[PDB]
C-alpha cells in the first residue's frame, strides 16, 4: 500500500489549480500557437496521480481567423501504464468513427511529471518518438509539471535529431543516459484559455489506467473509444484486485 | 426411556446439523436466528411436545414465537446497545415480553418467572414486574427532529402552530401533571404551560435555523421550510447529521471523504473502538479497499471500516463488533440516500453519481467492481468467478444476441443457455436526444427512449426506477434531472421526454461542444447509459 | 506425518513468501506473468496453491501444466505427487507423447507437453472444464508455445472466467508487457564468466580442456554441465576429453552424454551420484536446459549454440542449422547451476556472444496463424498484437502456405479442413495427410507415421558408431523405409511390456517408443472426437507410404549412388543420414520421401522411405 498514501493525496489535487503557470517567451506570428481550454486542464489534473505519470493525446483544429492558432478541442485518454518519470502509452486511437470528429488534427500529447525542466527529458523523447516518429512529426508535447502547490505547463516540438535519437532507444534505463541533448526540443507557443471549452474521449471499457492490470495491457491494442467523463487514477474500476482481498 | 427415546432419537437425527444435536439427544435445545430454519422449528416443536425439557433462547423467541413454558429464566439482563456503543441493562419491555412466555395458560395451574441480575438492578426489575416503574415522556430528546417534520409538512408556519401541536403530545399531558419532573418554571403563572411551550419551540427553532433546516424570524415570527430540512424529514435523518452533511459535502467531495462523512453521522456518535477488538480491527483497516485517513484510535475509522466490510460481507468473530456492524447497515441505507439527495439538489455531478453507487452497494451488499451476474440471486457461484477474473468488459457479455454465443464466452454449455436468459433480463436503455433553442438563453431537449429488458416479476419487482441527468461537459454539474420509473408495460416500446434548461451566460456566448445525458438504474449495477448532446452547427437566436 | 513434513518443507521455499499475493492476482486477472529465480518453486508450488485454495474453502478446480519438455512433464508430475503423498493417478497426473497417467476428473492438475494441449484444443476450442492452465518456461519460443499463446490470448478475450499464468525464470518484462507481472525474489547465486577472445568455432576444444583444468585447480567438489548442440559434438568432445585425459592425465572423472536419443537408463545416470572422488561431467543438449534439478551441478559452461530447424517458404526447403542461442536459452542453461548450492556458469561467449547481439529469443508461423484464426481472433494475423510474427515476410509465407493447403479460403477465413487441422497437435501438412488416411481406412498407420515425424529419434547408436546395426536395419525387412522400421519396432514394443528389456535387446530408445505411442493415440482420439471413421485394411502399407509423400511434400529425393542423393527441387546434392535404414545399397525404386533436410557439413536427408514413381506422381 504505497498507493493508499498517493490515493489520499490525489483528493487535494484540485487545490493545485489555484496555481497554474504557463511557460512563455517572445510571441512569434511566424509559428503556431496552441490553445488549451482551461476546463480540460482542470479535469486532467483532477484525474492524475501525484507520483505516477499520466498521459493523453490532444486533438484540435485551426480557426478561420488565424490558420496558425490551433485550438485544442478534445483530449483522448487511452489505455496506458504509468511509472514515475515515464509512461507507456497505447497507439494513436482510432476515433474517426465518432461524431463531431470532422477534420480534427492530432496535435500531439499531454502529460504529467514530477521533475520541472525547461526541455524535453529522455523518457519524454523516447516516448514522443515512439508515438509520432513515423506518423506525424509536428506533434507537440505539452509537459505539465505537477507538484504540491501548483502545476506548470510547457510546450515542446521535437527536432529530427530528437526523433532519430528516440528511435535508437527502444528502451530507457535509469542509468544509461547515452547521447542525450536538451537541445533536442524547442519551445512551442502555448496559451491557456477559459473562453473555449473542450471535452474528453475515453476508452469504451472506460478504464485508462492499467497499473493494477499490467498483464492485460495491450500496448499495440486496437481499442474502442467514446466521448465521456474520465475516471480518476485510483478509481475503484482501475483496481479490481483490491476488492478481492475484501 | 422407552416412550421418548426412539421418538426423540429418530427426530434428533434427521434435520440436526450442528452441536445442537448432541444437546437435543440430551433433551435440551438452543434457539436463535442465524440457525437453520428447519433446525429452530425442530427445537420449537420438540419442546412443545415435551421431549426437550429446556429451550435456551435469544430474545427473539419472545417476540416471534408462541412457545410457552411453565418456567422462564432470564440469565443476566446484560445487553449490548450498538446505538449507545456500550453494554446496558435489558429494557423493561423486553423483560415483560420474555415473561409473557412464562405459564402455559391452558395446561399449567400457574407460571414462574425468574430474573437473574446484579443486586443493583433487582430493585429496578422489581418495579417493572410489579406495576411501579412509571411511563414518562422523552419527547424533548427528539423534539427538534420531530418539530421540523411538521414544519416540513407545512402544518407549522408560525410558532403558535407549534405550541398547539405540543398539546397533543404525551409530554404535555405529563408536564401539566408532574411539572417538577419536567422542570417547568411555574405552572401557576404559565397556566397550561403556554410560555413553556413557546420557549421550547423557540430554542428548537433556533437550533434548526442555525443548521439551515428552516428559515426563522423571531421578531416577524415566520417559520419556513428548507430543502435540507425537507430531506431530514423525508429520510428520517437526525438534524445534527444533516448539519454534518451540509458543511462537509462539496463540489470536490470524494469517495474517500464520503465514507468519512458517512461515519460522521450523529446516528454513530457513540461508536467507540474498545481495547480488545482493536487488534482484529487493525487487520481489517489495512486490507480496506477505500483509503481511511483516520487513525484506529478514532471512532470514525471503525464505522468506516465496518461499512466497507458490510460491502465485502466480511466474517466477524467478536459478538460485540458483529452487533455493531449490523447497526450500521440498517442505517447505512437511508443515510447514504439523504447524502445523495443533498448532492443532487446542489448539482454536484461526481459525488451524486458516486453516492448513487454506495446506495446500490448497500442494497446489494457488494461493491461496484463486480459483474452483476452476482446480482441475480438465481445464478450459480462458480460461473461469475470465471467472468470476473477474465477481465472481458461487463457490457461486452451483454451485446451477444445469440444463446449459443453467450455460452461459448462462459466456456460452459448448460450454464451458457441459462445465463443467456438472465442476460436478456438485465436492464438496458436506448437514448437519443436532439436540442432546440427556444430563445438564446433557453434550450429545449427532446429525448426518445426505449427500455430493453424482458420483465420477470421475481427479478424486477413492480418497477425499476432510473435517474436521468443532463450534465455539463466536465461531468460535474447536473443541469436537469428527473427520475423515470420503468414498468413491464413500458419496456420494449419507445417514449419521449422533453425539457428546457436555461444556458448560463458563459455558454450563451460560446456554446460548448456538447453536454451529456445519462440514465442510471437506481437498482441494477452497471446499467448506466450516457450519450453526448452536441451543439455543433447551432445558432442561438 | 509425512504430508505435514512435506508442508513444512514447502513453506521454506522462496515462492511461499508470495503465495497469497500470487493467488489474489490469478483470481483477479485473466492473465498474470510469474517471473522468479530458477528453483524458487514456480512449477511445483503454483498449481498446488491454486488447487489447495479451492479444496480448503469447499471448492474444486482442475488445472493443466508447467513446461515444454517430456522429461519435465513426467518428472515434476512425479515430484508433485510426492509433495501430496499421493500416487500419480489421483491428483498428480501427466500426459506426454506415448505416456499418460491421468488424474481423476475434478480437482486435478494435468501435467502436459505444450503439443499435447494443442491437440486437446481440437476437442475443446474452448479448453473448458479447465479452470487454470498455468504457464511453464514461456521463454522457450518453440512453435507450439507460440501457437498456444495466440490461442490463449483469444480465449481469454472470449471467456473471462478462464485463468492463464505465464511463468519463467528468464523472460523479457517489456516483451511480456507488450504481449500483472509478479516478481519472486530469492533462490543460490551463480557467478558467470565470459570467454575473452572470439569464440568463433565454438568447440574450441582448447578452451574446453583448459577450463576443465582450471575448474580442477580450484578443488571445489561439484559436477560440471556443458551444453552442446547435438550428438556429433557431444561424442567428439566427450571422446576427445577422454583421449586428452589419457594423454594428459575414471577414478578422477566420468564423462556422461545426455541427448534425447540415448538409452533411458543412461539419461537417468545424469541424476545419479558418482564414486567418492569421481567428478561427473555432463555433456548435454538443450534437453537439460530447463526445469531440471541435477543435484550436484555446480559448474555449467555454455557453448552458446543450439539445433534449429529452418524452413524457407519460396523454395519449400527445410534444413537443420547450427545457430547461436538466444539470451533466454543462455539464462536457462545458467540457471541449472545455483538450485542446491552456489555455482558458476562459463559462457563461451565472445563472437556471437556479442551478448548484446544475441537475439532475446526465428520460426515458421503457419501453426500459430491457424490458432489465431481458430480461436476467432479474426482481424488478421498481421494485426494480432504479438510480441512476434516478427518479420512481415514470415507472416506472408504462412498465410500463402495456408491458402495453398486449402486451410484458408479466398477471404482469409478458415475452411473445415483448416479448423480440423488447427485442432491437431501436428504440422498442418501432416493433418491433411491424416484426413486422407482416415478415408483410405489407413488412419492408424498414418497416425504412427505422423507422430514419428514429430518425435525424438528412435534408434540408439553407441557414441562414435558410424551406422545402424544390421538388426535395426532388419526392422525394415525388404522395404527401404525408416517409417516401416519404426512401425515394426512399435508393433513389437506394444506387445512386449517387458519393454526396457525389449528396447535393450533391439537397441531402441524406450521413451521415443512411448512418446510415439502417445502421439498416435491422441491424434486418433482427436480424429474420433471430430466425428471420423478410422481403420486399417489391405495393401495399406503401399497406400500409406504413398500418403507420406503428401504429408512431407517437397521432401522428395532421388538416389544417385551410395550415400548420395539428389533433391527433386531442381537437383541439389545431399547425403543419406548415417542413422537411416537406407544408409547404404543399390535398391529398387530410386525415389525417396524424407522427414527432414539437415544442414551440417553437408546437407543430409533424415527418416527416408522408398516410394514408387506412381506414388510420387499422384501424391
Amino acid at each position: 500500500n504505497e498507493w493508499r498514501k498517493s490515493a489520499i493525496a490525489n483528493t487535494l489535487l484540485y487545490l493545485r489549480l489555484k496555481n497554474i503557470y504557463v511557460s512563455a517567451d517572445d510571441f512569434v506570428e511566424e509559428q503556431n500557437v496552441y490553445v488549451l481550454p482551461k476546463n480540460l486542464l482542470k479535469k486532467f489534473i483532477e484525474i492524475s496521480d501525484v507520483k505516477i505519470q499520466v498521459a493523453a493525446f490532444i486533438y484540435g483544429m485551426s480557426a478561420k481567423d488565424h490558420p496558425k492558432v490551433k485550438e485544442i478541442k478534445t483530449v483522448v485518454l487511452v489505455p496506458q501504464l504509468g511509472h514515475v518519470g515515464s509512461v507507456q502509452i497505447s497507439n494513436i486511437p482510432d476515433i474517426g468513427d465518432l461524431p463531431d470528429t470532422e477534420g480534427l488534427e492530432l496535435l500531439g500529447w499531454i502529460h504529467t511529471q514530477t521533475e520541472e525542466l525547461k526541455f524535453m527529458a529522455a523518457s519524454e523523447v523516447a516516448t514522443h518518438s515512439k508515438l509520432f516518429a513515423d506518423k506525424k512529426r509536428d506533434c507537440i508535447d505539452i509537459s505539465i509539471f505537477s507538484t504540491p502547490g501548483s502545476v506548470s505547463l510547457s510546450a515542446y516540438n521535437l527536432t529530427d535529431e530528437g526523433y532519430q535519437w528516440g528511435e535508437e532507444n527502444k528502451d530507457i534505463m535509469n542509468v544509461l543516459s547515452e547521447g542525450f541533448e536538451p537541445t533536442f526540443s524547442t519551445h512551442a507557443q502555448l496559451l491557456l484559455s477559459d473562453r473555449i471549452t473542450g471535452n474528453f474521449i475515453i476508452p469504451s471499457g472506460n478504464v485508462w489506467n492499467y497499473t493494477f492490470m499490467g498483464t492485460a495491457f495491450n500496448q499495440e491494442g486496437d481499442y474502442n473509444f467514446k466521448y465521456g467523463i474520465p475516471l480518476e487514477f485510483y478509481n475503484e474500476m482501475h483496481r479490481p484486485v483490491h476488492f478481492l482481498q475484501f | 426411556d422407552a416412550g421418548s427415546k426412539q421418538i426423540l432419537k429418530t427426530e434428533a437425527a434427521n434435520v440436526l446439523d450442528p452441536s445442537l444435536r448432541k444437546l437435543i439427544e440430551s433433551g435440551i435445545g438452543t434457539h436463535h436466528a442465524g440457525l437453520t430454519r428447519s433446525d429452530r422449528s425442530l427445537s420449537e416443536d420438540l419442546f412443545a411436545d415435551g421431549l426437550l425439557q429446556v429451550l435456551v433462547c435469544t430474545a427473539t423467541l419472545a417476540w416471534g414465537v408462541n412457545l410457552p413454558a411453565h418456567t422462564v429464566i432470564i440469565k443476566g439482563t446484560d445487553v449490548y446497545s450498538p446505538e449507545k456503543g456500550s453494554w446496558e441493562q435489558l429494557s423493561p419491555q423486553d423483560v415483560l415480553q420474555m415473561l409473557g412466555r412464562a405459564g402455559r395458560p391452558r395446561y399449567d395451574t400457574f407460571g414462574e418467572g425468574i430474573i437473574i441480575t446484579d443486586q443493583s438492578n433487582v430493585q429496578y426489575y422489581l418495579s417493572v414486574l410489579n406495576q411501579q416503574l412509571p411511563i414518562e415522556s422523552q419527547f424533548v430528546s427528539k423534539l427538534v427532529d420531530n418539530l421540523n417534520a411538521e414544519v416540513v409538512a407545512g402544518n407549522i408556519k408560525c410558532r403558535n402552530d407549534a405550541v398547539n401541536w405540543l398539546a397533543y403530545t404525551y409530554l404535555y399531558v405529563r408536564m401539566l401533571a408532574s411539572p417538577m419532573l419536567y422542570k417547568v418554571p411555574d405552572i401557576s403563572s404559565d397556566g397550561q404551560l403556554k410560555k413553556f411551550r413557546e420557549s421550547l419551540v423557540h430554542s428548537a427553532l433556533c437550533i434548526l435555523k442555525e443548521q439551515e433546516l428552516v428559515l426563522y424570524d423571531a421578531e416577524n415570527d415566520v417559520i419556513e421550510a428548507t430543502d435540507l430540512g425537507n430531506i431530514a424529514s423525508s429520510f428520517y435523518i437526525n438534524h445534527a447529521s444533516m448539519d454534518v452533511y451540509n458543511r462537509e459535502l462539496d463540489e470536490h467531495t470524494t469517495q474517500i471523504d464520503l465514507f468519512r462523512i458517512f461515519s460522521m453521522s450523529e446516528e454513530f456518535k457513540y461508536v467507540s473502538v474498545r481495547y480488545e477488538e482493536k487488534r482484529e480491527l487493525k487487520q481489517l483497516l489495512e486490507k480496506a479497499p477505500i483509503p481511511i485517513r483516520e487513525d484506529i484510535d478514532d471512532p470514525l475509522a471503525k464505522v468506516n471500516v465496518l461499512l466497507q466490510s458490510y460491502f465485502s460481507q466480511l466474517k466477524f468473530e467478536g459478538f460485540a463488533l458483529n452487533s455493531d456492524i449490523v447497526f450500521i447497515h440498517q442505517n447505512a441505507g437511508r443515510l447514504l440516500r439523504a447524502m445523495f439527495e443533498i448532492c443532487l439538489k446542489r448539482g454536484w455531478g461526481h459525488p451524486t453519481r458516486m453516492l448513487l453507487n454506495l446506495c446500490k452497494s448497500a442494497t446489494t451488499k457488494m461493491w461496484p467492481t463486480n459483474c452483476p451476474l452476482r446480482q441475480f440471486k438465481t445464478c450459480p457461484v462458480e460461473v461469475i468467478k470465471r467472468l470476473e477474473a477474465s477481465t472481458v468488459p461487463w457490457g461486452d457479455y451483454l451485446q451477444l444476441e445469440t444463446p449459443a454465443e453467450v455460452g461459448r464466452a462462459i466456456r460452459s454449455e448448460k450454464y451458457g443457455k441459462q445465463v443467456y436468459d438472465l442476460l436478456k433480463r438485465f436492464p438496458k436503455m436506448s437514448v437519443t436526444c436532439n436540442a432546440q433553442p427556444i430563445t438564446r438563453s433557453v434550450m429545449r431537449f427532446n429525448i426518445e427512449i426505449i427500455a430493453d429488458w424482458i420483465w420477470d416479476m421475481n427479478v424486477h419487482g413492480s418497477l425499476e426506477p432510473f435517474l436521468l441527468m443532463l450534465e455539463d461537459t466536465d461531468g460535474d454539474s447536473i443541469l436537469y434531472y428527473d427520475v423515470l420509473f420503468i414498468t413491464p408495460d413500458i419496456v420494449g416500446h419507445e417514449f419521449t421526454l422533453s425539457f428546457t434548461y436555461e444556458l448560463k451566460q458563459h455558454n450563451q456566448n460560446n456554446l460548448p461542444p456538447n453536454f451529456f445525458l445519462t440514465l442510471i438504474s437506481e437498482n441494477w449495477w452497471h446499467s448506466e447509459f450516457e450519450i453526448p448532446v452536441s451543439f455543433n452547427g447551432f445558432k442561438l437566436p | 506425518p509425512s504430508k505435514d513434513d512435506i508442508k513444512h518443507t514447502k513453506e521454506q521455499l522462496p515462492v511461499f513468501r508470495c503465495r497469497s499475493q500470487l493467488l489474489s492476482l490469478i483470481r483477479e486477472n485473466q492473465v498474470v506473468v510469474i517471473i522468479g529465480e530458477t528453483g524458487s518453486g514456480k512449477t511445483t508450488q503454483l498449481a498446488q496453491y491454486l488447487y489447495e485454495e479451492g479444496y480448503a474453502n469447499d471448492r474444486g478446480k482442475s488445472i493443466v501444466v508447467t513446461q515444454p519438455r517430456r522429461v519435465a512433464a513426467i518428472s515434476v508430475a512425479k515430484r508433485v505427487a510426492m509433495e501430496m503423498q499421493v500416487p500419480l493417478g489421483k491428483e498428480v497426473g501427466y500426459s506426454i507423447r506415448f505416456e499418460d497417467v491421468t488424474d481423476s476428473e475434478c480437482t486435478k492438475l494435468k501435467f502436459v507437453t505444450d503439443g499435447i494441449l494443442l491437440r486437446e484444443t481440437l476437442l475443446d476450442d474452448t479448453l473448458d472444464k479447465y479452470s487454470c492452465v498455468i504457464i511453464d518456461e514461456a521463454h522457450e519460443r518453440s512453435l507450439n508455445t507460440d501457437i498456444l499463446l495466440g490461442f490463449f490470448k483469444i480465449l481469454l478475450a472470449r471467456r473471462r472466467d478462464l485463468k492463464l499464468i505465464i511463468t519463467s525464470a528468464t523472460m523479457n518484462a517489456k516483451k511480456f508487457s507488450a504481449f500483472p507481472q509478479f516478481t519472486i525474489p530469492g533462490r543460490f547465486p551463480v557467478q558467470t564468466i565470459y570467454t575473452s577472445n572470439p569464440v568463433q568455432d565454438y568447440v574450441e576444444a582448447a578452451v574446453s580442456q583448459a577450463v576443465k583444468i582450471h575448474l580442477a585447480n580450484d578443488c571445489s567438489s561439484g559436477d560440471i554441465l556443458i551444453f552442446m548442440t547435438g550428438q556429433e559434438d557431444i561424442e567428439t568432445t566427450f571422446d576427445t576429453l577422454q583421449e586428452k585425459f589419457l594423454q594428459v592425465y575414471i577414478n578422477d572423472i566420468e564423462i556422461l552424454p545426455i541427448y534425447s536419443a540415448l538409452p533411458a537408463d543412461l539419461q537417468f545416470k545424469i541424476f545419479q551420484d558418482l564414486h567418492g572422488t569421481k567428478r561427473k561431467i555432463i555433456i548435454a543438449t538443450n534437453i537439460a536446459e530447463t526445469s531440471l534439478t541435477i543435484k550436484g551441478i555446480r559448474y555449467v559452461i555454455d557453448c552458446g549454440y543450439s539445433k534449429l530447424k529452418v524452413y524457407n517458404p519460396k523454395i519449400g526447403l527445410d534444413s537443420l542449422v547450427i545457430t547461436p542461442i538466444s539470451k533466454a536459452n543462455a539464462d536457462q542453461r545458467s540457471g541449472r547451476a545455483g538450485r542446491t548450492a552456489p555455482g558458476t556458469a562459463y559462457r563461451l561467449y565472445t563472437e556471437d556472444t556479442f551478448k548484446e547481439d544475441m537475439y532475446l529469443q526465428r520460426t515458421n508461423l503457419s501453426n500459430t496463424l491457424l490458432l489465431l484464426k481458430s480461436l476467432d481472433v479474426t482481424d488478421e494475423l498481421s494485426k494480432f498484437p504479438f510480441i512476434d510474427k516478427p518479420p512481415l515476410q514470415t507472416f506472408l509465407s504462412s498465410l500463402y502456405e495456408l491458402w495453398f493447403i486449402g486451410a484458408i479460403d479466398t477471404s482469409g477465413q478458415l475452411t473445415p479442413l483448416g479448423l480440423q487441422m488447427a485442432k491437431f497437435p501436428l504440422q498442418p501438412s501432416l493433418s491433411k495427410i491424416l484426413l486422407i488416411a482416415v478415408r483410405n481406412g489407413c488412419s492408424d498407420e498414418m497416425l504412427t507415421i505422423v507422430s514419428m515425424l514429430s518425435v525424438p529419434q528412435v534408434f540408439y547408436r553407441p557414441k562414435e558408431r558410424q551406422k545402424e546395426a544390421d538388426i535395426a536395419r532388419n526392422k525394415f525387412f525388404i522395404a527401404k523405409s525408416d517409417h516401416l522400421t519404426l512401425l515394426n519396432v512399435f508393433e513389437q514394443w506394444r506387445a512386449n511390456n517387458f519393454s526396457s528389456h525389449w528396447c535393450n535387446k533391439h537397441f531402441v530408445q524406450y521413451k521415443s517408443l512411448v512418446r510415439a505411442r502417445d502421439i498416435r493415440d491422441q491424434l486418433l482420439t482427436i480424429l474420433k472426437s471430430q466425428k471420423i471413421p478410422v481403420i486399417s485394411s489391405g495393401k495399406d502399407w503401399d497406400i500409406i507410404k504413398k500418403c507420406i509423400c503428401s504429408g512431407f511434400a517437397h521432401q522428395a529425393a532421388k538416389i544417385t549412388g551410395l550415400r548420395n542423393y539428389v533433391h527433386l527441387k531442381t537437383g541439389v546434392s545431399v547425403q543419406l543420414h548415417p542413422t537411416s535404414a537406407l544408409h547404404g545399397l543399390g535398391d529398387l525404386p530410386p525415389y525417396v520421401v524424407y522427414h527432414e533436410l539437415l544442414m551440417t557439413s553437408k546437407e543430409y536427408i533424415c527418416c527416408v522411405t522408398s516410394v514408387d514413381p506412381f506414388w510420387l506422381m499422384e501424391y
